[PDB]
């Protein structure tokens, strides 16, 4: 039960069929929540 | 005049001239300032930007729909999102500080918010329509995985308005809450037309000191901060939350449709171990999540209730069916039984001196002796449906105990009866686990000692249909 | 995988865009009624025409030009291909600063380059998406967006407007409102109509964008189109109650719409930019999921010849029976130019859920209330077959013609023939009878769409009035009969098949559908067979 994004997926024809391949056959999953990932990456310390 | 969280400002002025008639007593301090006094115009506390935004959000008629507003401070610079409502004495804002002084990164979370909200409610709708356990509980881990508090509950108010909380997700260190009942006084009826009214209610720090809004020395009575999203909690509240051990929550609010006008189904609220603010998008996220979630609990709930129906019509056809076949007295010797048409624990039907019982049901001699109290005080009647057979009007309900308590009778000529029971309100419930959800459990029992669930209407109607269907059998013959 | 019409359909696509990009090619023009008559809905074609067909509709190189890409490689930040204009947008043009080899982190500022570089390194889900950046030289505000492809992260570049940051919020924050309000609206009314829902949304929707047309299109079982509301702008041609053939919409088009939700096409008639590429890349980027991706050249003459210069297609989605279906689109058309910003897409996406969510409602209700009303017109037939002859159950109300929605019905009893409503005369019910008997011994009914197709020599003679005939085996000799009209007694729209009009797909359409009633549902099947049954048992025990 994770958020994720959209992953698109493209349609190719083998084996005389329509498969919908994906694009990339897809470790390290999201162990945070997005509270911390918001907090981590709107950071605007390089702005000094 | 009330009070306010400490996180935030208030500030009330005219809608006509923009005209200060009341300010909190923080705001002189948290806007940079030191100029406010009493009575000055706000256009010359912010910045020529932020007031043309402020008096385009004043003159549009519906004060919604243009709020937040990221208006920016004067003497300071820093950003602050305010909201705006009317209080018919004029227009009041509140100012909660921003934590995003980049002009760049601030819009990427005001599109992520939506974003955000997208794929969560895109996530909902995968899961098929067929139960609402699964989609509580896909609502709590999807809030639990935004907001990262310490602990996610979903309440549902009975008819009694009395609460049960029915999912529950937390951090594995403390007492789970779920399968917990609360009596309908825990919850004040102004409390819950606040969160009919505004649909999102989040306190920061119960142990916060509030902070007194100034007023004005030309206006009657206090103003109405009811509509404030800085409204400071009641200390009974307050000393609720000390003892349980949350300090902030944020509590939403799932709505519905019923009889048109809406109806308060329960709430979804987030509990946390300290003081947690949370940033504006993910609220918003949140906000914008409960709205599918409300629709769906109405999809399903409308659903349950045209299968319901539809599976207590195919029951009475069977029972009839079954009836209509030789004696009328092979209704209770099949499988199919009296106690499939109604949620209840025990039957019996009282035809011509033989009794017939079924599952939880008293004896003979106490069944002749509710005969004769029933043709006591209701003779003329064609039925009736009690509760709690005591305080009804039985003076032998003391000897039945914690396994009738509740009863509906149904004559059918004036001497045959059919009876459905039902035990007390504490069989079917477990919660394994000074103000504290202790008390109020079991609190909750003595309220309700010594009653059954009351009789819906669906039930009601389907005993009279099958009543009127033993009539005109029985005059058949 | 071959009984559904989707992959029949995809064949059929193939021949279709072939045949257009031979017509381009020879200075010709594309026919619309003779190419969609002379192909089938077969399939003839080997598998190099439909891998072409798929590559090139996914695989193009080809983008809209109110819009600049790029695409990098995920190790270095290196550039792997690019479009033309992006020199005219970023202003690198007065040593080359966008050569193919070069650091994208150089053509942003540097916090700009920050805000990429912690976009890139990231994991299953980012929050900078998208990002809002600005040009090195010039300064231009840049609205990126970011995917990911087998090769590396394509960055589609939009620009924006140029103003006060306050006021780029409120441009989103008001939109969101809208949106939320539309949806507020959406739940307070009155359950059990969909036509009323479909009228709201269609209000809501042109309230919030702001186009010149708005229509909704649902979509059959035979996957063909009709417009089931409409918001025009008075002056306009109406386009409600028009019904178009499935082929206008091909199956790899409608996927693509289910992928990417919303998607905008500006202009129709604006050239098309090239994206140039790699020597090493085997094959072209993948413009799967960009949100610049040009149309087909036979959409965008479709477009320039009916009217419309602008247009913004969504996606309706239910749940199928986990599993997601199309169930139509909301189609926004106009007559000139039209770019909105990036936040009214979301809320746009976000009402179509909201949409869709209250459709599965309505689709859900709808069928149980007809299951209720089917058992209880079973059950008083019962009761009325119990109380007089069988015939009965022909003479007074309620009929076998209640059952299903149907024009006419006969019962067939050891000769006496009793019709109710339009049906055949009586020889021609017994020739039915002898056709049937002869073709269809061993069966226990039977359901066609079509008299003529099924191979009943007297469909002609029979007329329009009859179409679809609907039989149920009461016994070898005693028969229940359901008649059923042609589609287009029931198709009425207020409007030389050469060019590609809505009035020449209108007419396609009629082709189509020529001596054809609507599809037989299960549930009507289902019906007639628990009638059937319930009436042999009778019948048995007599
Ligand atoms: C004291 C005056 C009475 C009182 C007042 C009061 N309650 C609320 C809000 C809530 N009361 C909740 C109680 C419980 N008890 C539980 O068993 C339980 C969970 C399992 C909780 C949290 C409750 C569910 C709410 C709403 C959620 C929340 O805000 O935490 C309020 C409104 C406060 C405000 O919004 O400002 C008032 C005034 N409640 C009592 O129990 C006393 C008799
Ligand atoms: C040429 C190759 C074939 C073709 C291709 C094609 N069509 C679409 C998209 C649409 N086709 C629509 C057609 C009609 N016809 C009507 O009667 C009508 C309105 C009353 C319209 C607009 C249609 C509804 C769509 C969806 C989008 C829209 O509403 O404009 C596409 C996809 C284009 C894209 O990527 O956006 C392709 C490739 N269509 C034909 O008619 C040719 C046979």
């Amino acid at each position: 039960c994770r958020l994720s994004d959209q992953e698109y997926m493209e349609l190719v024809f083998e084996n005389g069929q329509i498969l919908a391949k994906g694009q990339r056959s897809n470790h390290n999953q999201r162990t945070k929540s997005i509270m911390d990932l918001y907090e981590a990456e709107y950071n605007e310390d390089f702005m000094k | 005049g009330g009070y306010i969280q400490p996180f935030g400002c208030m500030i009330a002025v005219d809608e006509s001239s923009f005209r200060i008639i009341g300010y909190s007593e923080n705001a002189r301090e948290m806007l940079g300032i030191m100029i406010l006094a009493m009575g000055t115009d706000v256009r010359s506390l912010f910045t020529s930007s932020s007031s043309i935004l402020l008096e385009r959000a004043f003159v549009a008629r519906e004060i919604t729909l243009l709020n937040p507003v990221w208006i920016h401070s004067k003497n300071t610079g820093k950003p602050f999102y305010a909201i705006l409502h009317r209080i018919d004495v004029g227009v009041v804002i509140d100012l909660e500080p921003a934590r995003t002084e980049d002009p760049a990164l601030s819009i990427a979370g005001a599109v992520q918010s939506q974003k955000l909200a997208v794929r969560a409610i895109s996530q909902l709708q995968a899961l098929p329509g067929g139960d609402i356990k699964l989609l509580c509980d896909t609502v709590v881990e999807s809030v639990r995985d935004l907001t990262g508090y310490d602990r996610v509950m979903v309440y549902k108010f009975h008819e009694d308005e009395h609460g049960e909380v029915v999912a529950e997700s937390k951090r594995d260190d403390l007492e789970p809450y779920i399968g917990l009942h609360y009596p309908a006084t825990d919850i004040p009826q102004a409390s819950r037309f606040l969160f009919k009214q505004n649909r999102v209610r989040m306190i920061v720090d119960c142990n916060a000191t509030p902070v007194l809004v100034v007023q004005d020395d030309r206006l009657t009575q206090s103003m109405c901060l009811v509509g404030s999203t800085l409204r400071a909690p009641h200390g009974c509240h307050s000393q609720y939350m000390a003892n349980m051990g949350s300090i902030a929550s944020l509590a939403m609010a799932v709505i519905i449709n019923g009889n048109s006008s809406m109806r308060l189904w329960g709430l979804v609220v987030c509990h946390h171990t300290s003081s947690r603010c949370i940033p504006f998008p993910l609220r918003y996220a949140c906000e914008f999540l409960m709205q599918a979630f409300g629709l769906q609990l109405n999809m399903e709930l409308q659903l349950a209730l045209q299968m319901s129906e539809k599976r207590v019509l195919r029951t009475q056809t069977l029972l009839c069916d079954m009836l209509l076949r030789d004696s009328p007295a092979g209704i209770v010797t099949q499988s199919p039984s009296i106690m499939d048409l109604v949620k209840c624990d025990g039957a019996a039907f009282l035809y011509h001196g033989k009794y017939y019982p079924l599952g939880v049901a008293p004896s003979e001699v106490q069944i002749k002796d509710v005969v004769e109290w029933l043709l006591a005080n209701h003779a003329d009647s064609t039925g009736l449906s009690t509760d709690s057979l005591g305080d009804a009007g039985y003076p032998g309900a003391a000897a039945l105990g914690d396994a009738v308590c509740g009863m509906a009778v149904a004559y059918i000529t004036k001497r045959d009866f059919l009876f459905w029971f039902r035990s007390h309100t504490a069989k079917e419930i477990k919660w394994g686990g000074r103000m504290h959800p202790r008390s109020s459990f079991q609190a909750f029992l003595e309220v309700v000692k010594s009653r059954s669930q009351p009789w819906e209407t669906a039930e009601m109607d389907a005993i009279h249909s099958l009543q009127l269907i033993l009539r005109d059998s029985f005059k058949e013959s």
